[PDB]
């Protein structure tokens, strides 16, 4: 079921944890290129931007493993009323893994050991974006959400990412994979990619980035960059 | 010189100099419960000698002291008095129960049946090791027959090893037949505890300690002391990791709830939120500034 569309200026998050005001900023990390593809509806390779906005929250949680099987540790994600819930075990999941509504049963086979939990707020609660990078044994993620009038495509405006939670887990990731839980229905959601690139950020007063630059889309925007 | 003409010169500088110290860092909720590797009033056997994994949390090692002399307390690879100074990635922990005179095998490079047949340690072990005598809770008059213990083996085992197979060990040319008698003997023989039982043989409670280091964070370290917060003053601070000189006053900035520092055009640090207390603090260096002598000519 694949689509292709444009991407606009989405998909920003703060690189790091520091408080600035009224100030252009210089940064060099991974982003998504501006005005790029984004396949609409899977290797991991050095990221991943992740949307939705359906109401049904059908789609929840993600399903990171090397070889999605129950051969090496898998990082399993649920998002449901009360709370969400955090694994490394080595599941055994199905072609096509989704929830029953309750037994998980279809998503995955057999459970095994694994070495870590982790218990909090469920990421969920309008399009909602999701961005998710793993780095020195590290596992980050960035998430934003945001009320959206009547459209049928992605906004033209800026929305930054704010972090939510790092994880000191250190396990390599490859694919990742979709969960729903159902009668037929229908969902949508769009796939991005993260690339190293340069930006030139600003920020407000209040220390919240309210644009963005790209430092090689055309040579006008290399020539803001240059003169900051 | 020794002359010096009508002027004003340079000569040196000056710096106010700090008056004390402060350190803050976050409150410590994250116990580690030891006291419930200690106090199982069930250790089970040696030969089935539990093993528990202790991460993400805070540990404090001076709860272990809280508990009755202990009879052997002995540390191979970590100082006891720096326990909390030095962390690891995780712990184990591990419990049973053995005779009074079998402990001085329980530590690296020992022989002995209770060092190669139910618990082998090996050499480069680091930790500490747990041992106290418990014959007030196990031990009965009529005597005691819950704690077992491996007798005959066919091999040794290797370090940080378990074994629960229970067949009859061959010892004669014939089979066995999975019977026993005539050179066919139960490898499983289970001690007996009595109150009047002299030292040596009385039952004993040991719990051991193993620390290591691998590819990853370390995510389990000990609990870390802080000071009080003072303001208005030309005072050193430590404010989680970051460390500078200035004084402390009350600051007017709209951290978002995920900062924790503030920076200027310049890259310099000037405001810190208080990892104790959310509240944020303004930073400024301490005054400095040239010394000038104004004097007229020394004639
Ligand atoms: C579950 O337990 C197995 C052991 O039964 C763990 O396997 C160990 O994994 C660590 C970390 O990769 C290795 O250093 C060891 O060499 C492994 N030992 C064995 C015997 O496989 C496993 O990691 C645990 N967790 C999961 C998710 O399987
Ligand atoms: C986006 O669609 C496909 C994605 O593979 C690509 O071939 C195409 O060149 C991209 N750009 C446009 C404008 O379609
Ligand atoms: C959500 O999942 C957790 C996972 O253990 C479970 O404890 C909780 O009961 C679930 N919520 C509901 C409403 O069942
Ligand atoms: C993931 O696998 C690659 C090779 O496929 C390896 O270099 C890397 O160390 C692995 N990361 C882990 C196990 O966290
Ligand atoms: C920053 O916060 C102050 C106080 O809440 C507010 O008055 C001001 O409008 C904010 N600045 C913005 C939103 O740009
Ligand atoms: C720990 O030892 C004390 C000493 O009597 C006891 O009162 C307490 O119940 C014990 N905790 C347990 C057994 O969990
Ligand atoms: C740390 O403990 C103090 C004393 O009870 C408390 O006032 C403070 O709120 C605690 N810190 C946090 C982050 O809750």
């Amino acid at each position: 079921t694949q689509s292709y569309t444009n991407s606009f200026t989405r998909g920003v998050y703060y690189p790091d944890k520091v408080f600035r005001s009224s100030v252009l900023h210089s940064t060099q990390d991974l982003f998504l290129p501006f005005f790029s593809n984004v396949t609409w509806f899977l290797p991991f390779n050095d990221g991943v931007y992740f949307a939705s906005t359906e109401k049904s929250n059908i789609i929840r949680g993600w399903i990171f493993g090397t070889t999605l099987d129950s051969k090496t540790q898998s990082l399993l994600i649920v998002n449901n009323a009360t709370n969400v819930v955090i694994k490394v075990c080595e599941f055994q999941f199905c072609n096509d893994p989704f929830l029953d509504v309750e037994s998980e049963f279809r998503v995955y086979s057999s459970a095994n050991n694994c070495t870590f939990e982790y218990v909090s707020q469920p990421f969920l609660m309008n399009l909602r974006e999701f961005v998710f990078k793993n780095i020195d044994g590290y596992f980050k993620i960035y998430s934003k959400h945001t009320p959206i009038n009547l459209e049928r495509d992605l906004p033209q405006g800026f929305s930054a990412l704010e972090p939510l939670v790092d994880l000191p887990i250190g396990i390599n990731i490859t694919r990742f994979q979709t969960l729903l839980a159902l009668t037929a229905g229908a969902a949508a959601y769009y796939v991005g990619y993260l690339q190293p690139r340069t930006f030139l950020l600003k920020y407000n007063e209040n220390g919240t980035i309210t644009d963005a630059v790209d430092c090689a889309l055309d040579p006008l925007s290399e020539t803001k960059c240059t003169l900051k | 010189s020794f002359t010096v003409e009508k002027g004003i010169y340079q000569t040196s500088n000056f710096r106010v100099q700090p008056t004390e110290s402060i350190v803050r860092f976050p409150n410590i909720t994250n116990l580690c419960p030891f006291h419930e590797v200690f106090n199982a009033t069930t250790f089970a056997s040696v030969y089935a000698w539990n093993r528990k994994r202790i991460s993400n949390c805070v540990a404090d090692y001076s709860v272990i002291y809280n508990f009755a002399p202990f009879f052997a307390f002995k540390c191979y690879g970590v100082s006891p008095t720096k326990l909390n100074d030095l962390c690891f990635t995780n712990v184990y922990a591990d419990s049973f129960v053995i005779r009074g005179n079998e402990v001085s095998q329980i530590a690296p490079g020992q022989t002995g049946n209770i060092a190669d047949y139910n618990y082998k340690l090996p050499d480069d072990f680091t930790g500490c090791v747990i041992a106290w005598n418990s014959n007030k809770l196990d031990s009965k008059p009529s005597g005691n027959y819950n704690y077992l213990y491996r007798l005959f083996r066919k091999s040794k085992l290797k370090p940080f090893e378990r074994d629960i197979s229970t067949e009859i060990y061959q010892a004669g040319n014939k089979p066995c037949n999975g019977v026993a008698g005539s050179n066919c003997y139960s490898p499983l023989q289970s001690y007996g505890f009595r109150p009047t039982y002299g030292v040596g043989h009385q039952p004993y409670r040991v719990v051991v300690l193993s620390f290591e280091l691998l590819h990853a964070p370390a995510t389990v370290c000990g609990p870390k002391k802080s000071t009080n917060l003072v303001k208005n003053k030309c005072v050193n601070f430590n404010f989680n990791g970051l460390t500078g000189t200035g004084v402390l006053t009350e600051s007017n900035k709209k951290f978002l709830p995920f900062q924790q520092f503030g920076r200027d055009i310049a890259d310099t640090t000037d405001a810190v939120r208080d990892p104790q207390t959310l509240e944020i603090l303004d930073i400024t260096p301490c005054s400095f500034g040239g010394v000038s002598v104004i004097t007229p000519g020394t004639n």
